[PDB]
Protein backbone atom coordinates (compact mmCIF):
# COMPACT_ATOMS: atom_id res chain seq x y z
CA UNK A 1 0.00 0.00 0.00
CA UNK A 2 1.37 3.52 -0.71
CA UNK A 3 1.37 5.10 2.67
CA UNK A 4 2.60 8.57 1.59
CA UNK A 5 0.21 11.52 1.85
CA UNK A 6 0.99 14.37 -0.51
CA UNK A 7 -0.97 17.35 -1.81
CA UNK A 8 -4.70 16.76 -2.00
CA UNK A 9 -4.28 13.32 -0.35
CA UNK A 10 -2.70 14.98 2.68
CA UNK A 11 -5.43 17.57 2.80
CA UNK A 12 -8.09 14.80 2.67
CA UNK A 13 -6.30 12.92 5.42
CA UNK A 14 -6.28 16.07 7.57
CA UNK A 15 -9.99 16.74 6.99
CA UNK A 16 -10.61 13.07 7.86
CA UNK A 17 -8.59 13.02 11.08
CA UNK A 18 -9.43 16.54 12.29
CA UNK A 19 -13.03 17.22 11.10
CA UNK A 20 -14.38 20.42 9.51
CA UNK A 21 -12.46 22.85 11.78
CA UNK A 22 -9.61 21.41 9.85
CA UNK A 23 -6.09 22.35 10.67
CA UNK A 24 -3.18 24.80 10.42
CA UNK B 1 7.11 19.97 8.82
CA UNK B 2 3.99 18.04 7.85
CA UNK B 3 4.98 17.48 4.19
CA UNK B 4 8.40 16.11 5.22
CA UNK B 5 6.70 13.90 7.84
CA UNK B 6 3.75 12.63 5.81
CA UNK B 7 4.68 13.01 2.14
CA UNK B 8 8.44 12.43 2.02
CA UNK B 9 8.23 9.98 4.90
CA UNK B 10 5.21 8.06 6.25
CA UNK B 11 3.29 9.52 9.19
CA UNK B 12 0.78 8.19 11.74
CA UNK B 13 -2.67 9.28 12.82
CA UNK B 14 -1.14 10.82 15.93
CA UNK B 15 1.22 12.93 13.87
CA UNK B 16 -1.62 14.26 11.74
CA UNK B 17 -3.59 15.03 14.91
CA UNK B 18 -0.73 17.36 15.92
CA UNK B 19 -1.76 19.72 13.08
CA UNK B 20 -5.49 19.94 13.76
CA UNK B 21 -7.22 23.18 14.75
CA UNK C 1 -11.24 18.59 -1.74
CA UNK C 2 -12.24 15.11 -2.98
CA UNK C 3 -13.37 13.39 0.14
CA UNK C 4 -14.19 10.00 -1.44
CA UNK C 5 -12.00 7.03 -0.50
CA UNK C 6 -11.87 4.26 -3.05
CA UNK C 7 -9.56 1.30 -3.69
CA UNK C 8 -6.00 1.89 -2.54
CA UNK C 9 -6.99 5.26 -1.01
CA UNK C 10 -9.54 3.51 1.21
CA UNK C 11 -7.01 0.88 2.18
CA UNK C 12 -4.50 3.64 3.11
CA UNK C 13 -7.16 5.45 5.12
CA UNK C 14 -7.89 2.22 7.01
CA UNK C 15 -4.21 1.53 7.75
CA UNK C 16 -3.99 5.15 8.93
CA UNK C 17 -7.01 5.09 11.22
CA UNK C 18 -6.65 1.52 12.51
CA UNK C 19 -2.84 0.89 12.64
CA UNK C 20 -1.04 -2.30 11.52
CA UNK C 21 -3.67 -4.80 12.78
CA UNK C 22 -5.61 -3.20 10.02
CA UNK C 23 -9.17 -4.15 9.56
CA UNK C 24 -11.76 -6.58 8.21
CA UNK D 1 -20.81 -1.66 3.28
CA UNK D 2 -17.60 0.31 3.58
CA UNK D 3 -17.24 0.99 -0.18
CA UNK D 4 -20.83 2.33 -0.38
CA UNK D 5 -20.18 4.45 2.74
CA UNK D 6 -16.70 5.78 1.94
CA UNK D 7 -16.25 5.54 -1.83
CA UNK D 8 -19.74 6.17 -3.24
CA UNK D 9 -20.58 8.49 -0.38
CA UNK D 10 -18.25 10.34 2.00
CA UNK D 11 -17.48 8.75 5.39
CA UNK D 12 -16.03 9.98 8.68
CA UNK D 13 -13.20 8.80 10.90
CA UNK D 14 -15.73 7.16 13.20
CA UNK D 15 -17.18 5.16 10.34
CA UNK D 16 -13.76 3.89 9.33
CA UNK D 17 -13.04 2.97 12.96
CA UNK D 18 -16.03 0.61 12.79
CA UNK D 19 -14.06 -1.63 10.40
CA UNK D 20 -10.81 -1.90 12.37
CA UNK D 21 -9.53 -5.22 13.71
Amino acid sequence: VNQHLCGSHLVEALYLVCGERGFF
Amino acid sequence: GIVEQCCTSICSLYQLENYCN
